[PDB]
């Protein structure tokens, strides 16, 4: 025990601040939820398609506030030390914004917009950033939410959506084709663009 | 020494009380598969006011699973037979309309609060789950009266999505058959 | 539907779920003095009685700091978030085991343990000692036995081997008496820490 | 495409990396090997346990020359982006240099000793150093060997060793005890105590 | 008993390992380019003719590699290190089954197809096409049509559906007409594509 | 087209030879496990010629196995047909002592060489792991015998950590196996 009393405050220090940034965490899932039924509104009627965009807005601002918390809460590097926890929940912030900047342009937001959205820094060398593999996965879960969103756009009348939906997916779609394996998304991905192309073509 | 006569004894009693209730853990769970089987007959609309008073006198056999109560120790039982009620039940309700759907498990332990009760916390809240199967069933019956089932689905979905996640696998495979019925009521108007 | 209070009251379970930790967790360590000063008998056998005035008067406290688990504890929530406490106070249950075993030449039991943490019996007195618990508490004691009989050899005692042989042999009998859940496993591990006891004993002629 | 050239550039490169710090680390695993059979041979003949050090120690040497290397192949923090390759490598080496100085004298070596050993530096702002959990499960692995060693010291005659390596794995196992759980190692070595202290008992 | 050749036997297949792993990488590169340009006409018709220029152009350097990969390989040491280049080499067939069906009305043969990859048939000859990788190649040319008909029918054309039902139905029979491996579920899902395609020919009826 | 009318065919040479092959791996793997029985007797010492010499007619249905040879694509089978063979003959030589023990793959495609040859790489490096298995075998059959597979199976040992590591699966498992053994010669010396 000599030496071992050492490791054992050193350890309980690190287990306790990991079950630290588990808080926040929960703090930013929560969030992320109030949005995320709000675009299942978007789902059910067209009307709310706007408000709705509002009310996810006003909870990704909050979102980033307790991300610059989070930043507060990573020491030095050891950002990918901690990093899982607010890599599923920041895949789903990802995807969120993603999805409403498609609902109000017809084009898909960049790491760098996002970013500043969260309050989060851009490069890894400053500390807590925006990793690319979060951005891009978030925006894969945007490509599978689209599919079931123009399915449901004719669904209650609309032969219109489906097709920017269409193109939108299919040169996204194509962007993922240039990328490389080290992944089961980008198949995924490949899949669902067929669905939403199947969709148009019963226009 | 001479002390486990009692400590095997004394958990023997467990072991007993455990057995019988799983007896009436599946007798209401089988009894009330039959009432949503019932409710598959689609006809006319006896099914309805027979199946709600049927359901009544589960309330008796529940009356009897909560008569020897004075806690989760087992409530390991509680399995389909307070499932699978939920279940039956809600769709007596969300079949019942033609949007709450309609019961909270609040009013559910009132209904059971007169059998003088079984608690219903989260196992309600999995009973309508297992629900949004059974509207899948009232649905896939058909075939103008699925597109019910997709407002339905929806609703609950948003309404499942909308919690803290164990459910997961509930969830998941709930939004699968939300794109079922959203893929249907879409495939409808051509 | 209104789902604020549907999820709500789990979000009401969680804060609790945490207040419970954070018990279980200073318990943990409570033990844990306890538990080195047992793991220090393998060493020195002149050194019991300390060891024994010792983790009692861990356990005096420990006692104290269950009962703060206990009016944590609304009526029949026990077995809602028991899953906690259960493998430590098992850890305690042994530890008690343990001493009284090197105090005197016998077990303790459901009673004479509970009294000790400040808890009660039945489930209808309130925050109890599930004999579950009390058992699984009681079989590790076997497991150290065993080792403690070998070590206590190394260090010139006759008499250990023989005595633990029978503690073991009438603990095991006790528990073969039980039901023909889930212990019935520990059990058969405590029919081989049987056999290598006895191993022991008979080796004990030379 | 248009943002996703970017992207595959640096995906590109990154996974590149990956695969060229997987070099360097191949090359530490097969010294490791050499000295690791040599120790072998502390397992079949007592007076070759001397000799054998001295190779084992000239490997450990070369080692660290290449884990020079290795530190300055991880950029700024990442060091955890790129962890696990040098962990069960260094776990290795860990082991090798803690078993050595305990055939060399009844102890076991520091955190500080085998991190100069291998050249690399001691805390985490130093961009490359050697981690505790990795130092831990090292040790863990001596505590592992010294058992089969024991073993094969009254094998082949010699009823003083397992005493000594009985205290030792004593105490270093208490030493455990006081460690938490967040871990099925720190149970095994709870076991290899039993193993010594019955070859102790035999005497 | 000296390793040292025992090992280092396997430690000069690796650096080959390698050797054709960095082949490996540059076809699949040069693979997807016409990759590219194929999924480009799922979007506009005016293309097909340039795609296939170019695609074709990207071949006669694909097969230029090949060689490269060609004297690497000793002997019949084919089926030794084949795994790096068979999931690729059928994206190749593919490729090119594709395209002779977007030139003509059918579809290429181990033959027609080795001798524009610069490569041979019998394993007598040497470094040959292996013929699984041939039919392989062939198959996932179903899937991809399922969904260029379905486009190519968002794009006015009545005939394409038919054709494409045409070639896949022989294509189906083809591979109707072999053994009753490990290829036999891609078989299946031929039939799935197949039913699909049948039901777009259909629909073509309005 | 009817193109295919080669392609099937041509494969299902393919599919015969495999069959054939396979038959043949069966006769050898089986032929062979029957040999390390025979080494299994211990008694005399006739078992040892009288077994070198069936391995010597292994030798010929080894020829057989090669005959139809013309590369990996049908070493699939090369199964315990090969890797039985390494065992039990690997084991005549390790038992046959009383350290090289003794082989090595090289000299064994030498004498397969005489088949006119059949290739034998790793998987001579795996025969010869289950050739550790075998030396057990011949110490467990003990009860001053034991000691001699307990420093065999220390430089096996030796040998089989020294190497690039699939394989595992079979080191780990014997490192298990030099436990046993290293136990074993340390029990004896109570």
């Amino acid at each position: 025990l000599d030496i071992f009393s050492n490791y054992q405050k050193y350890i309980d220090n690190e287990q306790e601040v990991r079950e630290n940034i588990r808080i926040v965490v929960r703090e930013i899932e929560h969030l992320s939820k109030e949005a995320q039924i709000k675009l299942q509104i978007i789902h059910s009627d067209l009307s709310q398609i706007s408000a709705a965009c509002g009310l996810a807005r006003k909870q990704v601002e909050l979102c980033a506030q307790k991300y610059q918390k989070l930043a507060e809460l990573v020491p030095a590097g050891q950002y990918y030390r901690y990093s899982d926890h607010w890599t599923f929940i920041t895949q789903r912030l990802i995807f969120i914004i993603a999805l409403v900047i498609y609902l109000e342009a017809g084009f898909l937001v960049t790491r760098e917009t996002v970013a500043e959205m969260l309050g989060l820094k851009i490069s890894q060398s400053e500390g807590f950033h925006l990793d690319v593999e979060d951005y891009l996965l978030g925006i894969l879960q945007l490509a599978s939410e689209l599919s079931r969103f123009a399915t449901n756009s004719v669904t209650m009348g609309d032969y219109e959506r489906p097709l920017n939906i269409s193109h939108f997916i299919g040169d996204l779609n194509t962007g993922f084709r240039l990328l490389n394996l080290k992944r089961k998304r980008f198949d995924a991905l490949k899949y669902d663009v067929k669905k939403i192309e199947e969709v148009v073509y019963d226009v | 020494v001479q002390q486990f006569r009692i400590y095997s004894n004394e958990l023997i009693m467990k072991h007993d009380r455990h057995e019988r209730i799983v007896k009436l853990s599946r007798d209401i769970t089988i009894e009330s598969k039959r009432i949503i089987f019932l409710l598959h007959s689609i006809n006319k609309e006896k099914v309805l006011e027979e199946a709600r008073q049927r359901l009544n006198k589960l309330i008796a056999v529940n009356f009897r699973a909560v008569a020897l109560e004075l806690v989760y120790q087992f409530r390991s039982s509680y399995s389909p037979g307070l499932q699978e009620f939920i279940e039956a039940y809600t769709y007596m309700e969300y079949l019942c309309h033609e949007t709450k759907s309609v019961s909270d498990w609040q009013a559910i332990q009132a209904v059971m609060q007169y059998v003088e009760f079984f608690v219903d916390p989260t196992e309600y809240i999995l009973g309508l789950s297992d629900l949004t199967g059974e509207l899948m069933r009232r649905c896939i019956n058909s075939l103008d009266t699925c597109l019910d089932t997709c407002k339905a689905l929806q609703h609950f979905y948003s309404g499942y999505i909308s919690l803290n996640c164990e459910l997961w696998r509930k969830i998941t495979t709930m939004k699968q058959s939300v794109l079922k019925a959203e893929n249907v009521c879409y495939n409808v108007k051509v």
